[PDB]
RNA sequence: GAGCUAGCCCUGGCCAGGGUGAAGCUGGGGUGAGACCCAGUGGAGGCCCGAACCGGUGGGGGAUGCAAACCCCUCGGAUGA
RNA sequence: GAAUGCCGGCAUGAGUAACGAUAAAGAGGGUGAGAAUCCCUCUCGCCGUAAGCCCAAGGGUUCCUACGCAAUGGUCGUCAGCGUAGGGUUAGGCGGGACCUAAGGUGAAGCCGAAAGGCGUAGCCGAAGGGCAGCCGGUUAAUAUUCCGGCCCUUCCCGCAGGUGCGAUGGGGGGACGCUCUAGGCUAGGGGGACCGGAGCCAUGGACGAGCCCGGCCAGAAGCGCAGGGUGGGAGGUAGGCAAAUCCGCCUCCCAACAAGCUCUGCGUGGUGGGGAAGCCCGGGUGACAACCCCCCGAAGCCAGGGAGCCAAGAAAAGCCUCUAAGCACAACCUGCGGGAACCCGUACCGCAAACCGACACAGGUGGGCGGGUGCAAGAGCACUCAGGCGCGCGGGAGAACCCUCGCCAAGGAACUCUGCAAGUUGGCCCCGUAACUUCGGGAGAAGGGGUGCUCCCUGGGGUGAUGAGCCCCGGGGAGCCGCAGUGAACAGGCUCUGGCGACUGUUUACCAAAAACACAGCUCUCUGCGAACUCGUAAGAGGAGGUAUAGGGAGCGACGCUUGCCCGGUGCCGGAAGGUCAAGGGGAGGGGUGCAAGCCCCGAACCGAAGCCCCGGUGAACGGCGGCCGUAACUAUAACGGUCCUAAGGUAGCGAAAUUCCUUGUCGGGUAAGUUCCGACCUGCACGAAAAGCGUAACGACCGGAGCGCUGUCUCGGCGAGGGACCCGGUGAAAUUGAACUGGCCGUGAAGAUGCGGCCUACCCGUGGCAGGACGAAAAGACCCCGUGGAGCUUUACUGCAGCC
RNA sequence: CGAUGUCGGCUCGUCGCAUCCUGGGGCUGAAGAAGGUCCCAAGGGUUGGGCUGUUCGCCCAUUAAAGCGGCACGCGAGCUG
RNA sequence: UGGGAGAGGGUGGUGGAAUUCCCGGAGUAGCGGUGAAAUGCGCAGAUACCGGGAGGAACGCCGAUGGCGAAGGCAGCCACCUGGUCCACCCGUGACGCUGAGGCGCGAAAGCGUGGGGAGCAAACCGGAUUAGAUACCCGGGUAGUCCACGCCCUAAACG
RNA sequence: CCGAGGGUAGGGCCCGUGACUGGGGCGAAGUCGUAACAAGGUAGCUGUACCGGAAGGUGCGGCUGGAU
């Protein structure tokens, strides 16, 4: 539940923050983080190749386990949920019996205290991950990998999840957070449950200095510059698109398919998002 | 009003320095073509 | 050629004093329980006034200048993008 | 002889402008060939959150002393940051290196690229970050945390003793972190003392005093005291910390636990070592055997890795500790003690500036620390002033115009003007009080008004003591006194009503625009399933992102409120296994060249053959578009209504003479004596209109309009006064410009605006202060305009390519 | 065109006369007073304000009158802008 | 105290029929719709048929002139939480009662806000008819909405 | 000291009036259509919402004060 303020500024009136209700631990462990190298858009030639980059809070990277099929059958207590300033969901620490710690992205319905494990044999509850193909069909979902051992790729977002949908050979269809129909591999492992923090969507910013502690500079219309530097530069006065909209680099912005025609795993789609 | 040159011994070794010179096939032309002209310093002096 | 300037990155530093008084908390009131109201506490904010500091609004001066952009008066910001 | 030619020399302007902040000077003595300018003394003025002191950059001998004055110094010069010479910088503890890592750079392995080269996990380099042992005083002409003196400390080597499973580049702990706010206790710093020490003073009417004036500390091992930081202890289990582990992590039990304990830091004390004023006397002597105490205020600094709250969630690595592995366990490490050993580089001086950046001894620019006192509510603000530092490297007169900066003004009070531009007014604090409207915060310091000094008396609470006096902070009541005036000087909002635009704080054309422009929360379209889309790169590699559709890219719109209509024929984008067209290639009917031949060579029809295009459909917060004519109602007028041409469809809601309205100062109403502006209306909107958004909107604005009140030298309309110049004398002494000049008016003439030609008029020779009508006055080979088969930026359904994509 | 700066205002004037006023006249459909029209006449004079950048013009209150033109649409090495 | 009936309310789950859409198969010259038509859809393979999948909404028969609630209103089925109400016993209290200006709560549908969902239906809208015309009735499309959560709105032929 | 009242400033209520504008009542000899009363030629009415020259239409839900 987002929480709000009084207009005692004029920013205030519309800011709204995250409650924080879920986070029961507020330091990282010390083992599990490591820095976080800002680039301010820059790749390593120096040069800007994702505009309007820099200038955020500094950050400390928290380490997550996207894979647990590390740890098949060992169980873990859920000892806390924390902030992540990396990532929209909140993450879980967790204390293997092992002595092991790691962190998972917390899940909606974790409890601190309550135990998790990874395996083909988990029950199918929150916070257990198991190969899809274990999954009962309807159940939803999130950090699925999309091919085996490579990693959770998929619904890791705030309030996000994928849910099963049927069977075919070796591979489960699954309904991604954009509606997208595709097969994933059975032996691909996923854990059960929705994202939390599921009220993300509903911060209102509030105010131009919000953006710019997340390190967000402002964008600047194409339409407000100059022809040297956009298709939409230029004009007396203020000016229609002129022709059709398009971005700094010249290509159509409105409509125009991007996604490569001969991709391979075009076969491994069956249905493009909705809505 | 503030100008254009503001010294600094570290910023000047290390940009027209003889080893930043040498390090470049463009800054070992430059040592080249002054020692061909004769010169009697081939990179700036900078006390360090 | 980025010792000027623009942006970003890493690591440090700086912002007199005063004003306003959000949430929360506590107490009292209220109710079936509440919402809520009141007082005290509290100390929030691209909040207010104002130096340093950052600016450069209007006028006057200067105009082979003190100065190839300066000077006086006035003026904007001053915990923040 | 000319090229606004080139180089050099030398003129003119001209003894002209100027001599670089209006903080300011005067005299006496000295030196010397020479003195406003150097030294000394007295007096005066200026800075004092600096114009004083310390550090880092940068500079590089500018430092000190002697001897000098040609040049440098805006004058002078005996002086100097200048010439010549001699001297001067001293470290285990300060800074950097023999330590660590950050971005970044480099780069074994590896990857890529015609060459050159580009990348690249480890590693290495890289600091103003981490880490690490020195304080106070004395001394030199010039260095001092460096020399010396006193008291402390670090590491390395060796040795002795005691102790221990010792041992690392490996494991683990730790190092290790934000913003705002803040407790307790201290210190720095400061104020007061009738107390302690002190040379002396009694003036000019009074005072021999609880008088005046001066000073009343600094460093300090162990120990101790006070205040804080850090840290749970034992056993058992163990599969994790890429080997091992007794360490760490996890589970369990016991005790201890806001106590303690151990440990570390700060502060105080502390053997000991220092310092030590005014005044007087010639930096030194004396003061002095100096005294060295009490009270109060008190940090933003210290204890510190403290505490709380908050969201935007806040480096690394080494030193250090612990664990174990090879090994080795006569070694090794740990603790105490002792002796020895301890390198390289910097250190002078300037450092908000005459030594740095600005060509200059340039009113500009330059990061960190200290920055005293009193009063003003506070303060780093303001005025004065301490220590300390200065009077700004031309002066002397005069007392015009004019200019600058400043002060005042009768009566009027915006009549000024494009505009109240400018300048008045207002001005701090306390108290009373405060409207429309509103998003309920605000609008608000609304507006408007009262108080403000000093004296006496009474008294309230808080801090420090002790619970009292004393001190100190915030008060309150009564009664009086003086002046024109009590924030008595300095610093310190003029206010209101009403429109446009932009929601708001922000950002911008460095050096003519700060805005209504950009940005902005927020809204919507659209792309992107992750080796994402997109971006840079030939590539490898990177960013995106160690992110994953509540995410990332692109586009428009721009808080919020109420809304966002109709047209898909054209263009774009999306969808469409049909059909048409469609290149290389496949195919090979048929035909040709040549050879005696087999054969070799060539042309070539049907047919098959992709994307693209054509074709079918969808799609507007995609590019965009959103009519005309005739007729009709009891009077005129108009036309709800009908007709008809055209179109893809004919502009909806809302708004409208508007940041849009040509005609235009439309018309009407308001305001004014009077209103091309302004406000409110009307609607024949030349030429509004719904995300190039439409219409509104509290709050906000150095934005742009209109009005009023207050007040004024803005003005009627000008006067006087001040200082810095202008002027005169001494010193120094530019500049653009310049065919040459012995350079008057009129009326004519002349390439059409004549000092220069004609006629006539006027006129002795030469300067000085002034004014700008002319010399088509100076400056800049006109930016406008045209011309050149000149250039460059930009656009596109111009042409032709190319990258990219299919 | 190797540069002749532009509208309007302010300031400062000076000139022409086709005269706005004042002075002198003739004619009148001039009783008087007040006018109309023409002639002579350039000596002097020819207001303050609202609107608008304005010149001009309209308006307010006055006036003997509120003249019209030239001087590089006089005057930016005089100012404004 | 001991019993009963009930679509009374709230929460979580869950079943089948049907519509639409997507995939596979089979098949071809129309389907659809009306008073009659046309627009629409269909040889780019529709309709009709079979198999699989997805998704939302509403619950046939039972069902009634029925039941429950204060009213609005409540209907597949299971569980949980929970209100009202009736009956028998005649056991307890001892008039503890009725009404009720204000207040407070509830309050169909439509509508609003934020987020989700969207099969069918369907204001607005577009097109075909009808008609003298037809900004309607009928037909083919179609966006809000209808559905869920939370917050508003507070109306009605909220009627017996 | 209080004090009629006068003066400055800011509020509240009420009346009269205003370019222009909204709908209402009445007049009736007009133009357009015909919404309601019969099944009124689409049963009517209704709260709300969206739309249309106009009466009105349609959606959602409700009522019978509906003919057969
Ligand atoms: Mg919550
Ligand atoms: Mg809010
Ligand atoms: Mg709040
Ligand atoms: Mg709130
Ligand atoms: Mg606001
Ligand atoms: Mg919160
Ligand atoms: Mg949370
Ligand atoms: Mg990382
Ligand atoms: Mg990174
Ligand atoms: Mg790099
Ligand atoms: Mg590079
Ligand atoms: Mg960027
Ligand atoms: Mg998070
Ligand atoms: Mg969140
Ligand atoms: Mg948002
Ligand atoms: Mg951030
Ligand atoms: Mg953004
Ligand atoms: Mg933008
Ligand atoms: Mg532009
Ligand atoms: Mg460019
Ligand atoms: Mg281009
Ligand atoms: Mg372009
Ligand atoms: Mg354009
Ligand atoms: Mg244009
Ligand atoms: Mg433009
Ligand atoms: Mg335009
Ligand atoms: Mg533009
Ligand atoms: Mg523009
Ligand atoms: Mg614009
Ligand atoms: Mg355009
Ligand atoms: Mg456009
Ligand atoms: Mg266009
Ligand atoms: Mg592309
Ligand atoms: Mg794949
Ligand atoms: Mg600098
Ligand atoms: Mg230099
Ligand atoms: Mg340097
Ligand atoms: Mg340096
Ligand atoms: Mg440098
Ligand atoms: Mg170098
Ligand atoms: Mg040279
Ligand atoms: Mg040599
Ligand atoms: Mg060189
Ligand atoms: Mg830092
Ligand atoms: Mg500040
Ligand atoms: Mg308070
Ligand atoms: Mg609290
Ligand atoms: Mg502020
Ligand atoms: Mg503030
Ligand atoms: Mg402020
Ligand atoms: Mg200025
Ligand atoms: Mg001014
Ligand atoms: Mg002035
Ligand atoms: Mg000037
Ligand atoms: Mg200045
Ligand atoms: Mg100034
Ligand atoms: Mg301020
Ligand atoms: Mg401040
Ligand atoms: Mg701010
Ligand atoms: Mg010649
Ligand atoms: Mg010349
Ligand atoms: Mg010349
Ligand atoms: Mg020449
Ligand atoms: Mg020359
Ligand atoms: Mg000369
Ligand atoms: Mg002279
Ligand atoms: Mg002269
Ligand atoms: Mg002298
Ligand atoms: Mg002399
Ligand atoms: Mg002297
Ligand atoms: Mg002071
Ligand atoms: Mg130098
Ligand atoms: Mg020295
Ligand atoms: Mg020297
Ligand atoms: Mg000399
Ligand atoms: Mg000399
Ligand atoms: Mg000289
Ligand atoms: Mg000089
Ligand atoms: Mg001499
Ligand atoms: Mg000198
Ligand atoms: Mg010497
Ligand atoms: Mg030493
Ligand atoms: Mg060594
Ligand atoms: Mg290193
Ligand atoms: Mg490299
Ligand atoms: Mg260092
Ligand atoms: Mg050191
Ligand atoms: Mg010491
Ligand atoms: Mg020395
Ligand atoms: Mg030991
Ligand atoms: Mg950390
Ligand atoms: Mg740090
Ligand atoms: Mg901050
Ligand atoms: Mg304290
Ligand atoms: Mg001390
Ligand atoms: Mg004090
Ligand atoms: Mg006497
Ligand atoms: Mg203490
Ligand atoms: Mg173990
Ligand atoms: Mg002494
Ligand atoms: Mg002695
Ligand atoms: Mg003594
Ligand atoms: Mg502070
Ligand atoms: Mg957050
Ligand atoms: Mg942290
Ligand atoms: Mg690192
Ligand atoms: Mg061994
Ligand atoms: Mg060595
Ligand atoms: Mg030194
Ligand atoms: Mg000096
Ligand atoms: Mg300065
Ligand atoms: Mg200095
Ligand atoms: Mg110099
Ligand atoms: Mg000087
Ligand atoms: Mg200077
Ligand atoms: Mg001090
Ligand atoms: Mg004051
Ligand atoms: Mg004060
Ligand atoms: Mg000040
Ligand atoms: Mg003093
Ligand atoms: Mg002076
Ligand atoms: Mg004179
Ligand atoms: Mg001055
Ligand atoms: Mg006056
Ligand atoms: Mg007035
Ligand atoms: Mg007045
Ligand atoms: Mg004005
Ligand atoms: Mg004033
Ligand atoms: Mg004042
Ligand atoms: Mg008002
Ligand atoms: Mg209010
Ligand atoms: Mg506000
Ligand atoms: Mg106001
Ligand atoms: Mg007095
Ligand atoms: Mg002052
Ligand atoms: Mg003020
Ligand atoms: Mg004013
Ligand atoms: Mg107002
Ligand atoms: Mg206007
Ligand atoms: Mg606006
Ligand atoms: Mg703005
Ligand atoms: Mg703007
Ligand atoms: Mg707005
Ligand atoms: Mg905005
Ligand atoms: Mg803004
Ligand atoms: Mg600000
Ligand atoms: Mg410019
Ligand atoms: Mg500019
Ligand atoms: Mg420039
Ligand atoms: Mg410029
Ligand atoms: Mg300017
Ligand atoms: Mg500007
Ligand atoms: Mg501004
Ligand atoms: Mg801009
Ligand atoms: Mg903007
Ligand atoms: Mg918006
Ligand atoms: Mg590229
Ligand atoms: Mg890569
Ligand atoms: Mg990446
Ligand atoms: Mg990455
Ligand atoms: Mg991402
Ligand atoms: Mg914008
Ligand atoms: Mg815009
Ligand atoms: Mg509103
Ligand atoms: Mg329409
Ligand atoms: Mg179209
Ligand atoms: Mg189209
Ligand atoms: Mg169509
Ligand atoms: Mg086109
Ligand atoms: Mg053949
Ligand atoms: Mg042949
Ligand atoms: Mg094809
Ligand atoms: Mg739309
Ligand atoms: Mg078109
Ligand atoms: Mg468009
Ligand atoms: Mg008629
Ligand atoms: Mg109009
Ligand atoms: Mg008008
Ligand atoms: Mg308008
Ligand atoms: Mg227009
Ligand atoms: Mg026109
Ligand atoms: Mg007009
Ligand atoms: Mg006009
Ligand atoms: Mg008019
Ligand atoms: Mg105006
Ligand atoms: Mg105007
Ligand atoms: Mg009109
Ligand atoms: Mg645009
Ligand atoms: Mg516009
Ligand atoms: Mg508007
Ligand atoms: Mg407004
Ligand atoms: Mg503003
Ligand atoms: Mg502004
Ligand atoms: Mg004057
Ligand atoms: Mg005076
Ligand atoms: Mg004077
Ligand atoms: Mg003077
Ligand atoms: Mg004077
Ligand atoms: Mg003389
Ligand atoms: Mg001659
Ligand atoms: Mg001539
Ligand atoms: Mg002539
Ligand atoms: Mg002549
Ligand atoms: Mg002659
Ligand atoms: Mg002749
Ligand atoms: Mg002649
Ligand atoms: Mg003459
Ligand atoms: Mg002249
Ligand atoms: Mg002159
Ligand atoms: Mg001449
Ligand atoms: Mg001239
Ligand atoms: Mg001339
Ligand atoms: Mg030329
Ligand atoms: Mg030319
Ligand atoms: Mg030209
Ligand atoms: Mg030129
Ligand atoms: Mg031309
Ligand atoms: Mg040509
Ligand atoms: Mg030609
Ligand atoms: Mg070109
Ligand atoms: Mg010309
Ligand atoms: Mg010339
Ligand atoms: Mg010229
Ligand atoms: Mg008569
Ligand atoms: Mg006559
Ligand atoms: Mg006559
Ligand atoms: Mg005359
Ligand atoms: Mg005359
Ligand atoms: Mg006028
Ligand atoms: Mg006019
Ligand atoms: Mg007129
Ligand atoms: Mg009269
Ligand atoms: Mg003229
Ligand atoms: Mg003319
Ligand atoms: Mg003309
Ligand atoms: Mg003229
Ligand atoms: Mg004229
Ligand atoms: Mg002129
Ligand atoms: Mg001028
Ligand atoms: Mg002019
Ligand atoms: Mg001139
Ligand atoms: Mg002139
Ligand atoms: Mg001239
Ligand atoms: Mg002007
Ligand atoms: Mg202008
Ligand atoms: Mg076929
Ligand atoms: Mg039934
Ligand atoms: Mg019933
Ligand atoms: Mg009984
Ligand atoms: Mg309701
Ligand atoms: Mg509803
Ligand atoms: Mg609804
Ligand atoms: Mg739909
Ligand atoms: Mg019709
Ligand atoms: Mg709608
Ligand atoms: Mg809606
Ligand atoms: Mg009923
Ligand atoms: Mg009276
Ligand atoms: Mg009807
Ligand atoms: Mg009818
Ligand atoms: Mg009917
Ligand atoms: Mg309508
Ligand atoms: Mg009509
Ligand atoms: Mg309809
Ligand atoms: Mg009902």
């Amino acid at each position: 539940a987002v929480k709000k303020f009084k207009p005692y500024t004029p920013s205030r009136r519309f800011m709204t923050v995250a409650d924080f209700s879920e986070i029961t631990k507020t330091e990282p462990e010390k083992s599990l983080v490591k820095p976080l190298k800002k680039t301010g858009g820059r790749n390593n030639q120096g040069r800007i190749t994702v505009r309007f980059r820099g200038g955020g809070h500094k950050r400390l990277y928290r380490i997550i386990d996207f894979k647990r099929w590390d740890k098949v059958g060992i169980p873990a207590k859920v000892a806390a949920i924390e902030y992540d300033p990396n990532r929209s969901a909140r993450i879980a620490l967790l204390h293997y019996v092992d002595g092991e710690k790691r962190y998972i992205i917390a899940p909606d319905g974790l409890q601190v205290g309550q135990q998790v494990v990874a395996g083909p044999d988990a029950p199918i509850q929150v916070g257990n991950a198991l190969p899809l193909r274990f999954i009962p069909v309807g159940t939803v979902v999130h950090a699925v990998e999309l091919e085996p051992k490579k990693g959770a790729k998929l619904a890791r977002a705030a309030g996000t999840s994928a849910q099963i949908q049927g069977r075919e050979g070796d591979y489960v269809i699954l309904r991604l957070p954009s509606g997208e129909l595709r097969k994933v591999h059975g032996e691909c492992y996923a854990t059960v449950g929705a994202v939390g923090n599921a009220d993300h969507k509903n911060i209102v910013l509030g105010k131009a200095g919000r953006s710019r502690w997340l390190g967000r500079r402002p964008h600047v219309r194409g339409a407000a510059m100059n022809p040297v530097d956009h298709p939409h530069g230029g004009g007396e006065g203020r000016a229609p698109r002129g022709r059709p909209p398009a971005s700094p680099w010249g290509w159509q912005t409105k409509g125009l398919k991007t996604r490569k025609r001969r991709k391979p795993s075009s076969r491994f789609i069956i249905a493009r998002r909705k809505k | 009003m503030k100008r254009t040159w503001q010294p600094n011994r570290r910023k000047r070794a290390k940009t027209h320095g003889f080893r930043a010179r040498m390090r470049t096939p463009g800054g070992r032309k430059v040592l080249k073509r002054r020692r061909q002209k004769g010169r009697w310093r081939l990179t700036p002096a900078v006390r360090k």
